[PDB]
């Protein structure tokens, strides 16, 4: 009776958002400064004025506005036309209105309130690309997802050792070379030179802008996202991407990762993740 | 044995077919389930049961446990879909040690998994427990491990770990699909009895559904198929439309076995099982708050004949597949509302559990007003429905249900006519009953008669000294 | 008391169509 | 916050030792759907019989951690390893 009294006592006391949000962070990951916070409302700087600016910082290492180990150039050295695939710095963007206002090749999905830094290293897109390996996924004999009704999906991800999250080669324009070369910015620890027709078989998903923590009003980094789906589970196609994995003068492991809403890449893959697992009526 | 009549449904699936959505081969070729027809017979063209499909001994006729889930036993018999209902209720009463059950219990409603709010779960999970304690009831649900199904087998959980006990075992028949089980292999035995095992695996098997682990008995029905998933709603409509018509046998003058559903989840086909219930005359209750269709028919249960041409009330549905009223991928929906205008025309076959002002009376007494809600609607000539009710009220040894329905009404007193009933609380003791008829005037010095006393002492305890 | 005290748990959680 | 599987259903009953709240455990980590695979249970049965901790094993022994199948060769060697030292 004692106990159950006490349980009375206590019964009866009873009378647009989705432009930016990681570019939108305070710290920048290699010199400490923030100096603009940008709302909600104020984020697109061709709606609202804005008087209020943000001071600048660029080029994130060597030169700030002469970037020679970057490549780009000062505001006063005339800076390069908007929507010109000229020269070997690849200014061709995808979205129209890339707008150079002043001086300075300024942001098409609203002001984040930044610099203009060379964290991308280049005063533009960097059209950049990521090859979704993509297993649909097998038991004992083949499976799908139970979980609701779905398919479940693996894909290949890399951990690289110092960065604390699990990734995909961002075929970012190695300077010099083209779009699938920077696709082997980390493939090139995948050990072979052989085979190179990796997006020729590719299927695109996504082109367009994603929200990268080092963009600034001046650099930002849309990408086109590309499927390399396999149905087999079964033969060459799946072998021929297993056995050319040496990976013999790799950091830590690139090994084979179920998908979900709850994997450990931050921010930048798993925004663009469910647009891959969309087209295939994938669980993501 | 009881062997030679459970039979197989066992043909090749792979005389000619080209069902090649499957990868592994073309259509569960040889080296599978199918091992009969391997040689060349006449055609096989079309493998449809023209192209006959055999019936041979069984080869599932035991007992597993699950490992390492539980240590208990649980029996184990896979069965054709022409096996006649009389077989399998003998194969239940004279081979398993089961008693006769005093109510049926059919669990039914969606596959998916669902979860609703905890004080529906504290109020369901803990009073259908309540019922089969008490009536020794079986609990008729749909096999495996997802779903509706899934929550009642929480339940049994709930108490037979925690509250442990033999007295009041509960007996909760699995019946689903040998086909969609995930593990066929492994569990066929032409030896014909095994107290053997197998290892429950939930995130493998993508199609083929695995069996949940609490369970009393399982029944499992085929047509030599794999995959297709209803093929048990002719076998449990079939067997439950014997059930409800067996009678009971006891030495207080026995009655009918009545007969009721429980939906919670629902969805399509579920809307088409409840009126094919109810249109033979077996009530049955809806649960508020959680379910796809449950929450509809829960919502136009009280309004009158004034039918929305339900789109207003289509994406009441609370998980919304399909997502939309327009994009519902479901033409005439005009089919539905037939459905469930049948449904609330029939007052008395259909009740409501509202969670606010009936869930305090308890889900036990909501569960059992509807049993007697229905055998109040159809009696002929007399005062048979206050016997009839009455007859049900000793099987229940629900006394207050006996007090508190039937006799607040204008009973007819003629005190003759609790004799039959008198004399069935006294042989099966049931002390309780003789309290409440004593107070209804049940005169001692009349009742004992002669001849009663010589059916009295026909009927002792057979254990006793 | 035991008896009276359980009913006090359960008390307080309440809060042509004719064709 | 969990990676690769059903860690968090084995993360935050890692916690539920540490914390000695048995509710909170009970009821907030026993009404998921718990995938139950009951050697996943071992590591944490180990704990509540070392720490003691009397009341998680009631609660673990609800949820089918069979003691005929849990208590290995290997185990009793980790177990005898991890006495009270202040004890005869």
């Amino acid at each position: 009776i004692s106990n159950k009294v006490d349980a009375m006592v206590d019964l009866l006391d009873l009378d647009g958002d989705s432009y930016h949000v990681n570019a939108r962070h305070l710290l920048y990951p290699n010199c400490p400064v923030t100096r603009f916070p940008v709302p909600n409302e104020k984020v697109p700087w061709e709606t609202e004025f804005l008087i209020y600016d943000p001071p600048f910082y660029t080029a994130e290492r060597k030169d700030a506005a002469a970037m020679d180990p970057m490549g780009d150039t000062l505001e006063p050295l005339s800076t390069i036309q908007y929507n010109v695939v000229d020269g070997l710095r690849d200014r061709r963007s995808f979205h129209g209105p890339y707008t150079v206002q002043a001086g300075l090749p300024l942001n098409p999905m609203g002001r984040t309130g930044l610099r203009g830094r060379g964290s991308l290293s280049c005063f533009g897109p960097n059209h950049t690309l990521y090859p979704m390996v993509t297993r649909w996924r097998r038991n004992e004999d083949g499976a799908i997802c139970r979980k609701s009704i779905k398919k479940m999906l693996e894909v290949l991800v890399v951990k690289l050792p110092l960065s604390e999250h699990w990734a995909l080669p961002g075929g970012s324009r190695e300077p010099g070379e083209m779009l699938p070369r920077k696709l082997k910015r980390i493939l090139r620890q995948e050990h072979w030179p052989s085979f190179e027709n990796l997006l020729k078989c590719g299927m695109e998903v996504y082109k367009g802008y994603m929200d990268d923590p080092r963009n600034t009003d001046n650099a930002w980094i849309e990408t086109v996202a590309v499927s390399v789906h396999f149905q087999d589970q079964n033969d060459v196609e799946l072998n021929r991407l297993n056995s050319n994995l040496h990976a013999c003068d790799s950091g830590a492991s690139i090994r084979w990762q179920v998908v979900d809403r709850r994997i450990p890449l931050y921010a930048n893959h798993k925004t663009l993740l469910q647009k891959a697992a969309a087209e295939f009526g994938a669980h993501y | 044995i009881k062997k030679k009549e459970c039979v197989y449904f066992v043909e090749s699936s792979k005389l000619s077919d080209a069902g090649k959505v499957v990868c592994q081969c073309g259509y569960t070729h040889e080296q599978h389930l199918e091992e009969a027809t391997k040689p060349h017979t006449f055609q096989g063209t079309q493998w449809d049961p023209k192209k006959h499909v055999q019936e041979m001994p069984t080869d599932a006729f035991g007992d597993i446990v699950f490992t390492g889930l539980s240590q208990k036993v649980k029996k184990y018999v896979r069965v054709s879909q022409d096996t006649p209902s009389s077989v399998i209720y003998h194969l239940m009463t004279q081979h398993w040690g089961l008693d006769v059950p005093n109510l049926l219990i059919s669990v039914t409603g969606g596959a998916k998994n669902f979860n609703m709010k905890p004080r529906l779960k504290s109020i369901f999970r803990r009073g259908l427990v309540k019922v089969a304690q008490t009536t020794g009831a079986w609990i008729i649900t749909g096999g495996s491990h997802t779903g509706v199904m899934k929550q009642v087998g929480e339940a049994v959980r709930d108490f037979s770990l925690s509250s442990s006990y033999k007295e009041g075992e509960l007996i909760t028949i699995g019946v689903a699909t040998w086909g969609t089980v995930h593990r066929r292999e492994g569990l066929i035995h032409p030896t014909g009895s095994f107290p053997a095992e197998y290892i429950l695996d939930e995130d493998g098997q993508g199609n083929l559904t695995c069996l949940d682990s609490n369970h009393s008995h399982f029944i499992l029905v085929d047509d030599g198929t794999h995959g297709q998933y209803g093929v048990e709603i002719p076998l449990r409509t079939r067997l439950e439309k014997f059930i409800s018509e067996q009678t009971k046998e006891r030495g207080g003058v026995a009655i009918k076995i009545p007969i009721v559903c429980v939906v919670l989840e629902g969805g399509p086909g579920t809307l088409h099982t409840i009126d094919n219930a109810t249109t033979n005359g077996t009530p049955c209750v809806v649960v508020e708050g959680s379910g796809r269709v449950a929450d509809v028919i829960a919502q136009v249960a009280n309004l009158p004949v004034s039918d929305i041409t339900i789109s207003l009330i289509q994406q009441k549905l609370s998980v919304f597949f399909q997502e939309m009223f327009e994009t519902f991928t479901e033409s005439r929906i005009v089919e539905w509302t037939k459905k469930i205008q049948d449904i609330v025309r029939r007052r008395q076959l259909l009740t409501v559990f509202r969670e606010g002002k009936d869930g305090q009376q308890d889900v036990d007494v909501a569960i059992l007003q509807a049993l007697l809600k229905a055998s109040r609607s159809q009696d002929h000539f007399g005062h048979e429905n206050w016997d009839h009710q009455l007859k049900l009220a000793v099987a229940w040894n629900r006394v207050d249900i006996a007090r508190s329905e039937i006799f607040m009404d204008e009973w007819q007193w003629k005190p003759s006519d609790l004799h039959p009933t008198m004399t069935a609380a006294l042989i099966s003791n049931k002390p309780e009953f003789v309290k409440l008829f004593l107070e209804n005037g049940v005169q001692l010095k009349e009742f004992v008669t002669w001849d009663t006393l010589l059916y009295l002492y026909e009927n002792l305890d057979p254990s006793c000294l």
